[PDB]
RNA sequence: GCAGUCAAGCGUUCAUAGCGACAUUGCUUUUUGAUUCUUCGAUGUCGGCUCUUCCUAUCAUACCGAAGCAGAAUUCGGUAAGCGUUGGAUUGUUCACCCACUAAUAGGGAACGUGAGCUGGGUUUAGACCGUCGUGAGACAGGUUAGUUUUACCCUACUGAU
């Protein structure tokens, strides 16, 4: 997903270890006759993802099926 | 999941404990309440220090959890992990509700959210018993437990002996004679009333007048 | 708490003669004369017997007292200045480019002219104050000497030169190039 | 030419200092408080970083 | 959304240069909810074009302080809103996403600025087609095509003029 949004073809793609809560990722990219390995950093940014926000606004489910039957003993 | 602690701060609603009507409630964040050297005799740890609340408030179950770790973590590293006995007096029983959801208020009663305490002015939250020399570590240990709570609380040096209901000299008056004996964690005292047959079985040092 | 009265003692030597009306402190001595307005401070000077003067504060707070001890020192330093005089020595520091300093005239004002500080084309002028006397020290390399009656003038005239030579957009921990005040002293020896 | 005396001469002014953690201000070496009133005269100071 | 406080883990040694989890204390009304006080003898209901002004929570531009600042190239913080912040491909779009120039392509407000200032692509009358639904009349906030934008000469304000 990150390599796809980089903005030559490429030989390989692997990534280094940045730290669990340190909002950053770093990744390395190897790319007719010249081979070149260079490294890139990605700032991670936090926000909301609509469905979750929708959970706090009461009307979460957004379609209901109310099945029913008038009998005391339902077979 | 968690709302801010400013919302469920003050004692508004009635006591709403777990029972056959509420039934479903989440597990408490705090689990073990006694820490340090909790298989220790009464003569070992005389000097007692409290952490006293100065506000009628609710302390949530995760406010005590973060407070209990930081007080223990400082006291374990500095003075050693068997130089004290920390006791968290406060148990969280009160269940908080949240209205997590045809219309808005057209049918509105909330689900259970979490457990919290109900603390009162002058109530003891943390109680620590220690040696005479190891005071300053206990005072500075409870200082960092204070930042994790809301409101106002204060530290007090107790005049009593350990966890006993007795003063410094009054315990020493009765312990010299055969009037006190060890229970296990706490302690047992002699009684003038009761059967005289089993007042002689236990307390063998009393009834002698010699040594 | 308000102190009922506090006082200090300005100890005058044999040579000088200190005059005071309102709070204008004249001090005539061997090197020259010095004057100072103290009308901002609120204290009472009181003579006792020529070679001793008392400064006083009555019903003074904490901060009011503090200043009373300052006024003693300023009046002490005029006395030491007009008798002994003040003398500050500064040194130049460099690695590659040597700093070229020279006194130059411009409408009869006299300026210290610092040239080639760290490879710069901008010429740096520092105007020489009234009373202070600058001289470049012989037989001590890259040294300069300022001297006169006032400390307030000499020290400021040195610090001006100190502050005209700053290094911008570099690591000053490394680029330690400048003109720095090495020794503060008096002109006369013995005392 | 660094020179042992002139290095210590210059380093007196530039390196031998301290710093307010809040306002980043450049203080004397044995200061308790910051002199700036924007950061409430804080006592949370540190020494200036040495070079190598 | 924005800000502290405490600081877990990181940052080869090293808590606090800098990244920064979780807790605990706040501010905002540029989000969305909750409510129904005002308006149903009607306050023109999206966006764009045009044009002024204000906020700073400052992207650039001036002067500074810190750095795990040799230099170059950066990162963090202070005063400061004085001065600037673009041309295009696709979409009715806000938003989004790309190409290009640049010193910089910062964020917001002013009846979610502005229809007797315009436009009318969008939504939201009547015509018409499809799909699913319904026995049927018909439903669809699903897709698609065509569809009237009225009045200043009054008082005030602003601009000029006796
Ligand atoms: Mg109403
Ligand atoms: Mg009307
Ligand atoms: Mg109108
Ligand atoms: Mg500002
Ligand atoms: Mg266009
Ligand atoms: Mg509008
Ligand atoms: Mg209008
Ligand atoms: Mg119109
Ligand atoms: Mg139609
Ligand atoms: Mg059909
Ligand atoms: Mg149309």
């Amino acid at each position: 997903a990150i390599c796809l949004r980089r903005l030559v073809r490429l030989v390989d793609a692997s990534f280094i270890w940045t730290e669990p809560h340190s909002r950053r990722i770093r990744i390395k990219l190897t790319v007719t006759i010249i081979q070149q390995t260079f490294e890139v950093e990605y700032i991670v940014i936090a926000m909301q993802c609509p469905d979750c926000a929708r959970s706090y606004t009461t009307n979460t489910w957004r379609a209901t099926v109310q099945i029913r039957q008038k009998v005391p003993h339902k077979r | 999941a968690r709302r801010p602690a400013r919302c469920y701060r003050y004692q508004k609603n009635k006591p709403y404990p777990k029972s056959r009507y509420n039934r479903a409630v989440p597990d408490s964040k705090i689990r073990i309440y006694d820490l340090g050297k909790k298989k220790a005799t009464v003569d070992e740890f005389p000097l007692c220090v409290h952490l006293v609340s100065n506000e009628l408030e609710q302390l949530s179950s995760e406010a005590l959890e973060a407070a209990r770790i930081c007080a223990n973590k400082y006291m374990t590293t500095v003075s050693g992990r068997d130089a004290f006995h920390l006791r968290v007096r406060v148990h969280p029983f009160h269940v908080l509700r949240i209205n997590k959801m045809q219309q808005g208020m057209r049918g509105a009663w909330g689900k259970p959210h979490g457990l919290a305490a109900r603390v009162d002015i002058g109530q003891i939250i943390f109680s620590v018993r220690t040696k005479d020399s190891n005071k300053d570590v206990v005072v500075e240990g409870l200082r960092r437990a204070r930042y994790k709570f809301p409101g106002q609380q204060k530290i007090i040096l107790s005049k009593k002996w350990g966890f006993t209901n007795l003063d410094r000299p009054e315990y020493l008056k009765k312990r010299e004679a055969g009037e006190v004996k060890d229970d296990g964690a706490f302690v047992k005292f002699l009684s003038k009333k009761g059967s005289l047959e089993n007042n002689i079985r236990e307390f063998p040092e009393y009834f002698a007048a010699q040594a | 708490m308000k102190y009922i009265q506090t006082e200090q003692q300005i100890e005058v030597p044999e040579g000088v003669t200190v005059s005071i009306k309102s709070r204008i402190v004249k001090v005539v001595g061997p090197r020259g004369t010095l004057t100072k307005n103290l009308k901002h401070i609120d204290v009472t000077f009181t003579k006792v017997n020529n070679q001793l003067i008392k400064v006083a504060v009555h019903n003074g707070g904490r901060k009011h007292v503090a200043a009373l001890r300052t006024v003693k020192s300023l009046v002490d330093n005029m006395i030491t200045g007009v008798t002994k005089g003040y003398k500050y020595k500064m040194r130049y520091v460099y690695a590659h480019f040597p700093i070229n300093v020279n006194i130059v005239e411009k409408d009869g004002a006299k300026f210290i002219e610092v040239r080639n500080f760290l490879g710069d084309k901008k010429i740096r002028n520092v105007p020489v104050r009234d009373g202070v006397t600058i001289e470049f020290s012989t037989n001590v390399k890259d040294e300069i000497v300022l001297s006169g009656n006032s400390v307030e003038d000499v020290s400021q005239n040195a610090a001006d030169l100190q502050q005209i030579c700053r290094v911008r957009n570099k690591d000053i921990r490394k680029f330690l190039d400048g003109i720095y005040v090495s020794h503060k002293g008096f002109i006369t020896e013995d005392l | 030419i660094i020179e042992p005396s002139l290095k210590a001469l210059a380093s007196k002014y530039n390196c031998d200092k301290s710093v307010c953690r809040k306002c980043y201000a450049r203080l004397p070496p044995r200061a308790t408080n910051c002199r700036k009133r924007k950061c409430g005269h804080t006592n949370q100071l540190r020494p200036k970083k040495k070079l190598k």
